[PDB]
């Protein structure tokens, strides 16, 4: 059996304009445990990202957290692409600072 | 209150691409300690904790030992289990592992877990006896009659009533600081205009440890299970989670909706309104 | 720490 991957993206802190603050990528409910999971900046993809040592839930699905230190801002897009056999084409879910 | 340690192994085979790597992880409670990872450069036993670094190095050397044993003894088990599935040996496959201890205020053992699940599937579990075995299937039942011959459950029992509980004390000592330390849930809500006819009310919960809290909105008094979209507990990255329960409002009714929120961290659950 | 109990599935 196979599980798709829940996606959050959110940040540490509540979100400042101008203010360093961390961006999180949370994917969890998945199976198998190989993922692709990319940070964006613009649609570009961020250097240095690190993660999390992979784990399960009680059910056996795996979580991972994605994470790097961003500086929000008015302009600049945030967003988590994520890649899972289960998917047919990755999966893009932008950062909102309201959720 | 009460406490748990947990070991969470990971093997997953890829023919073609080496043997099957092995990721082992330990927890109390919500809080990671160590860490092992067969592909690493140079595998070791790892520190993931402050409070775990001052155990010595046969503390290190001892658990390192174990995990590359393990890591032999899982691609053992994982050729074993393609064979009691007629598994051809060209696909990828699962084996994961939890197992540990579960005490009360008082330090006493509560409960023992060890269970196993192939490819993403419960496999076999021991009982809460910490003697007998639950398996799924015809599969697991080869492995279940093994293990009764080997009397596995009782050097598994053993591990359990003392080792285990005797670990997670020390740990919970050692660690004392955060490990016995809840951080209660920092509380807003927010209000998020739809239309001219309805908007939706957020309920927040940031910065909390553990993890388990509960979030609920209630209309008139009623809980709005239903209507509420609840996301999952999230960590922050800094030890602390996060949580927030949404419900879609009509205009104007905006008080007639409170937001409780129970956290062990809080000496009385909290009501909030917008 | 790790439970020394070694049986393969």
């Amino acid at each position: 059996i196979q599980r798709t991957p829940k996606i959050q993206v959110y940040s540490r802190h509540p979100a400042e304009n101008g203010k360093s603050n961390f961006l999180n990528c949370y994917v969890s409910g998945f199976h198998p445990s190989d993922i692709e999971v990319d940070l964006l900046k613009n649609g570009e993809r961020i250097e240095k990202v690190e993660h999390s040592d992979l784990s399960f839930s009680k059910d056996w699905s795996f979580y991972l957290l994605y994470y790097t230190e961003f500086t929000p801002t008015e302009k600049d897009e945030y967003a988590c692409r994520v890649n899972h056999v289960t998917l047919s084409q990755p999966k893009i879910v932008k950062w909102d600072r309201d959720m | 209150g009460s406490h748990s340690m947990r070991y969470f192994y990971t093997s997953v085979s890829r023919p073609g691409r080496g043997e099957p790597r092995f990721i082992s992880v330990g927890y109390v409670d919500d809080t990671q300690f160590v860490r092992f990872d067969s592909d690493a450069a140079s595998p070791r036993e790892e520190p993931r904790a402050p409070w775990i670094e001052q155990e010595g190095p046969e503390y290190w050397d001892r658990n390192t030992q174990i995990c590359k044993t393990n890591t032999q003894t899982d691609r053992e088990s994982l050729r074993n289990l393609r064979g009691y599935y007629n598994q051809s040996e060209a696909g990828s496959h699962t084996l994961q592992r939890m197992y540990g201890c579960d005490v009360g205020p008082d330090g006493r053992l509560l409960r023992g877990h060890n269970q196993f699940a192939y490819d993403g599937k419960d496999y076999i579990a021991l009982n809460e006896d910490l003697s007998s075995w639950t398996a799924a299937d015809t599969a697991a039942q080869i492995t279940q009659r093994k293990w009764e011959a080997a009397r596995v459950a009782e050097q598994l029992r053993t591990y359990l009533e003392g080792t285990c509980v005797e670990w997670l004390r020390r740990y919970l000592e050692n660690g004392k600081e955060t490990l016995q330390r809840a951080d209660p849930p920092k509380t807003h809500v927010t209000h998020h205009p739809i239309s001219d006819h309805e908007a939706t009310l957020r309920c927040w919960a940031l910065g909390f440890y553990p993890a388990e809290i509960t979030l609920t909105w209630q209309r008139d008094g009623e809980d709005q299970t239903q209507d509420t979209e609840l996301v999952e507990t999230r960590p922050a990255g800094d030890r602390t989670f996060q949580k927030w329960a949404a419900v879609v409002v009509p205009s104007g009714e905006e008080q007639r909706y409170t937001c409780h929120v129970q956290h062990e961290g809080l000496p009385k659950p909290l009501t909030l309104r917008w | 720490s790790h439970v020394a109990v070694e049986n393969a599935l």
